[PDB]
Parts: structure tokens; C-alpha cells; sequence
């Protein structure tokens, strides 16, 4: 019944990977023209 | 198959060990702790403004200036005529408690009491003053002054109320008077009625009148319990009591 | 008559200003017209007793 | 009479503005005309009690 | 440097402070006190001058 | 009854990591252009 | 009963932190422009 | 009976800290102008 | 009755614009004519509950 | 009557272009004229179900 923790461990860093992907925000590109 | 859900909830609890309600609760706890830890013990002093005279007799007690920790103490020096007498040079004993901000051409002085319970002393030579003028200062008093005006005995090198009434300041020595049906105020100062309005009186006359650009009028007159006012082409009578 | 107020108070020195506008600094043992002999100068709360039973203090407005 | 509104309030000191555009500051131990003696000051929730049974607060719209 | 306006911010929550302003036309400077953390935030303060 | 100390350690890290965020505050930035 | 000394130690460190945060005081500033 | 010595030692360190600060007093300053 | 729409709602405060354009901001403890007292304001789900058993909500096209 | 074509569909909102040129967006809780009440919005297979027994989808030739 020890299989829960290896099931718990691998998805933890997997979830930690994608939870950073909701954090980034980039400034838009604004310019002129002539 | 429920092992995945158990792993999900255990991972969620391990990632976030706190409830959101617990988060907001400890944030309020942090706010309260900050408020108490930067609260000021003791009774705070009353912010004031003072004006005094400089006694140049050879037996007078020199004036003492009340100061506050980290707060502005501004001094403005005038002569007996009230004209601004600027500062040539100055000196302060123990500047480890007091910082001086001095414009070169001004009489304005800005002092900050840095040390808590240490008092000091200062001398100033003006541009034309023969005898230098000195003060003593002490911080941590029950009252604190923002602007301290000092009128000196000697003449400086340099030498009505209806305008402030029209701006909105009532003249002193008066009391508020109740009226019926009038968008105006009246004040009795020295047995002279000063009435501020935006209307035009007709019957008893005035001693003086001052009108503004935006439409407010001020009338100076004698005693009259009855008034006739012309507004928009029609006359209305009103009463007032002394 | 004439009423004094405490302007500045430290241990050892007391600064008083009368109703006439004249101000001075004094110690515990002193003689003042209108009050007599200063029995007690208290550093805390700005209260000073005199021999005539009068208490000198800050003003209500000057507090 | 005159409605007073609390404009600023710290522990110890309070700041009031009357009906006629008059600004003032007060402490815990003071006398207020028309209200008597300020018994206690509650800086929490902007509450001031006086001896005439009245509570000074901020305005409802100006809060 | 030539403005008629003051644009300040409060760093902390309730720390009192003060300043003095020497205006271009005013001989006597004017000192004003500031307090944050009250029940209302002054979005703008307009000040009438008797001078 | 000894599982408290596991749950004692992680929240301290959780408490510290956001309480540092509620200390700093950025300066206002004034923009000038003709 | 060494936990009382431990409590006194951590509160003493906090108190030294608070008194060293109360000790400092910065200066006034001048701003002149035409 | 042996508690006197550590109660002496902190008093020794505090008073030596005081007596260093009782000695010095900084000079006055002077500023000219025209 | 004059219908107020939630222009902005946060935890703590809410912003209502009336039918004729009466723009105001309300805290939790206040009064409202035509709805009585303000008792519960929900920052989530876009609803403000009043004392008259009514709910102010975002409209379909005011969304 | 008026029909619609699924222009843009996200989870949550939907975009429908009318037969007469009425291009608009809509949410789950809505009172669509000619269709009534939407019981469910499904981004899967492009189906919009209504309480009037009507389902809005893409065009056959525009697919």
C-alpha cells in the first residue's frame, strides 16, 4: 500500500511545472509608422 | 483509481498548507501587529502655530521653542513693523540633534529634532542687526508648533478685512445669527452689521459694499431688523434679529 | 487677577507665562506675585502647585 | 446646533470639522462647547463619546 | 519644477508627516500635515488661499 | 500524534514566503512629455 | 522547564529587532526649483 | 548564592556602554551668508 | 423605481450607476432608498443583497 | 424569424452572427429572442441548446 506516495510524488513536480505557466506576463509591442 | 484523486488532494494540501480564509485571517493579524508595533505610545502633542516678540532688554528671559521628533519646526523672523527681515548668518550648538535647512536669502528656518530628549541653543546674526538674536529649543513637549513668528524690537531694513470676508472668513468678535428665508449670513462685530450674500439690498442703504467676480456681495451697514432684497426683478422682505 | 500657564517643563526648570504676556523661567524655590511660594513642581503632566493653593498648567487650547 | 464630523483620528488625538466650515483638533481630556466633556475616544470604527450622551462619527456619505 | 501641483504617495500605512511650501508669490511659507490610513482617501485636495 | 511537526514545518515556509511580499511597495512613476 | 528560557530567547530576539527598528530616524529634505 | 556574578556582568557591560557616551559632546557649527 | 447597475464590485466596496446616471460607491453598512438597508454584499457572483429582500445584479447586456 | 451561425465559441461565452446581420456575443444565462432560454452551452461539436427545442450550430457549407 506504499504505491500512493510514488503516485503522489511524480505529479507534484508535474503540477509545479505548469503552475508557473500561469504566472508570466509580457509587455505588448507598441510603435509608430510613416 | 481513487489513488489519483488522493494524490491530487494530498499534493494540493502539501503545495498550499493554508486555507484562503486562514490566509486572509493571518493577513489581518499582520495588519494589526504592524499597527500596534508602529503605534505611538503616550499622548501625542497638539500641532499649533505661535507668534511671539523678541525681548532685547539686558535682563529678559530668552524664548524657548517646542520641538518634535522628525517634524518640521519653521521660524519666520519679522521686525516691529512686521516686515520680513532676512538672515545673514547663524550658528547652532550641538547639530547632532538638529538639522537646519536655510535658504541663503530667506529668514525661513527649518529645524528637525533628531535626538529624543536633548535640548539645544542657537544664535542668528541678521543682515542689519547689530546685536545677534538667540533662542533656546527643547523637544518632546506637550504642544508642538508648525510656524513660529518672531517680531523683533528693532526696525528692519524693509518697512481691509472685507477682502477676507468676501473670500469667506467671518470677522472676529461676532456670533451666528438665525434668519428666515435668507441665503445669507450676518455678523455683528463692533456695532456694525457685515452681511455676506449674493443678492442686492434696496431699502436701508449701506456704508460700504464689495462685490466679487463670481457673484458674491458683502455689505457693511448700521442696525436694521428689516431688509428689502431685489432678486430677479421681484422684491422680497425679510427680518433679522440682533 | 493674573493667571500663569506652563509653556515648557523639564526637570529642574519651569517656564511660565502670565496673563499679561510676560514670561519667565524659575526653579522649585521661588517667589511669584499672585501665587506666592512654589511648593511643588511636578515634571509629569505639567502641574505646578503654589502656596496660595493655585495650580499652574497648560492651557486648554495650548495642549 | 452644530454637527461635527471626524476628519482625522489617531490614538490620543482627534480632528473635527463643524457645520460652518470650522476645523479643530482635540485630545481625550478636553471640554467641547455644546457637548461637555469628552469621556472616551474610540479610534476603532470612528467613534467619539461626549458627556452629553452624543457620539461623533464620520459622515454617512463622507465616510 | 514649475508645477502648481503636488503629487505625493504614502509609503507606509499610518505614519504622520508634514511639509512646508514656499510659493512663488508667497513671502510666508505654508506648512501642512499629512496622515494616511483614515476612513476616507482624499483623491484630490483643493486649497483656497486668503493671499 | 507526531505528524504535527511535518505540518508545522511547511506552513512556516508558507507563512514567510508571502509576508515578505507584503513589505515592499513600488514607487509611483511620473511620465513627462511635450 | 527550559521552554520558558527558549520563549524568552525568541521574544528577546524579536524585541532587539523592534528596538533597532525604532532607534533610527532619517532627516528632513529640501526641494528648490524655479 | 552564585547568581550575583551574572547579575554583575550585564551591569558591567551596560554601564561601560553608558560611560563611553557620557564623555563626548560634539562641536557647534557656524554658517555664513550674504 | 430607479434601477442601479453594478459598474464595479470589489470585496469591501461596490459601485452603482442609477437609471438616470446617479453614480456612487457604497460600503457594506449603509442605506439605500427603495431597497432599505444594505446588509450583505457579495463580491463573488456579482450580487448585492439589500434589506428589502432584493438583489442588485449585473444585467445581461451590462456585462 | 432570425437564425444564428456559430462565429466564435469559447468555454463560457459564444458569438453568433444573425441572419439579418445581427452579430453578437452571449453567455449561458440569457434570454435570446426567438429561442428563449439556453439550458446549456457546449463547445463540443458546436451545439447551442435552447428551451424552445432549438439548437444553433455551424452552417453546412461553411464548415
Amino acid at each position: 500500500q506504499q504505491e500512493i506516495q510514488q503516485r503522489t510524488s511524480d505529479m507534484l513536480t508535474a503540477a509545479t511545472q505548469l503552475v508557473q505557466d500561469w504566472k508570466q506576463v509580457e509587455t505588448q509591442v507598441y510603435t509608430e509608422g510613416t | 483509481e481513487v489513488i489519483d484523486k488522493k494524490a491530487f488532494k494530498d499534493m494540493t494540501r502539501n503545495l498550499y498548507p493554508l486555507n484562503p480564509e486562514q490566509v486572509v485571517k493571518l493577513k489581518q493579524i499582520y495588519e494589526t501587529s504592524e499597527y500596534a508595533k508602529a503605534a505611538t505610545p503616550g499622548t501625542p502633542p497638539k500641532p499649533t502655530a505661535t507668534s511671539q516678540f523678541v525681548n532685547l532688554s539686558p535682563g529678559s528671559t530668552p524664548p524657548v521653542i517646542r520641538l518634535s521628533q522628525g517634524f518640521v519646526s519653521s521660524l519666520v523672523f519679522l521686525d516691529s513693523t512686521g516686515a520680513p527681515w532676512p538672515i545673514a548668518a547663524y550658528d547652532l550648538g550641538d547639530p547632532s540633534s538638529f538639522n537646519i535647512q536655510w535658504d541663503k536669502t530667506s529668514n525661513t528656518l527649518m529645524i528637525q529634532a533628531t535626538k529624543l530628549y536633548n535640548y539645544g541653543n542657537l544664535a542668528v546674526r541678521l543682515r542689519g542687526l547689530n546685536t545677534p538674536v538667540m533662542l533656546t529649543l527643547i523637544p518632546g513637549q506637550k504642544a508642538v508648533d508648525y510656524r513660529v513668528d518672531l517680531r523683533v524690537q528693532g526696525y528692519g531694513p524693509n518697512a481691509d478685512l472685507l477682502l477676507h470676508v468676501l473670500e469667506g472668513v467671518p470677522p472676529p468678535g461676532s456670533r451666528r445669527l438665525v434668519v428666515s428665508g435668507g441665503d445669507a449670513r450676518a455678523w455683528l462685530s463692533n456695532e456694525k452689521m457685515y452681511v455676506r450674500t449674493n443678492l442686492t439690498i434696496l431699502s436701508p442703504g449701506w456704508l460700504a459694499s464689495m462685490t466679487s467676480a463670481d457673484g458674491t456681495h458683502a455689505y457693511e451697514m448700521q442696525k436694521s431688523p428689516v431688509l428689502l432684497v431685489s432678486w430677479h426683478g421681484k422684491v422680497m422682505q425679510l427680518k433679522v434679529e440682533g | 487677577r493674573i493667571i500663569y500657564y506652563i509653556q515648557a517643563v523639564i526637570p529642574g526648570r519651569a517656564w511660565l507665562i502670565g496673563s499679561n504676556g510676560s514670561t519667565l523661567t524659575v526653579r522649585e524655590g521661588s517667589k511669584i506675585p499672585g501665587y506666592g511660594m512654589v511648593k511643588l513642581i511636578d515634571s509629569l503632566q505639567g502641574r505646578i502647585l503654589t502656596s496660595s493653593g493655585q495650580v499652574i498648567k497648560f492651557s486648554q487650547e495650548d495642549s
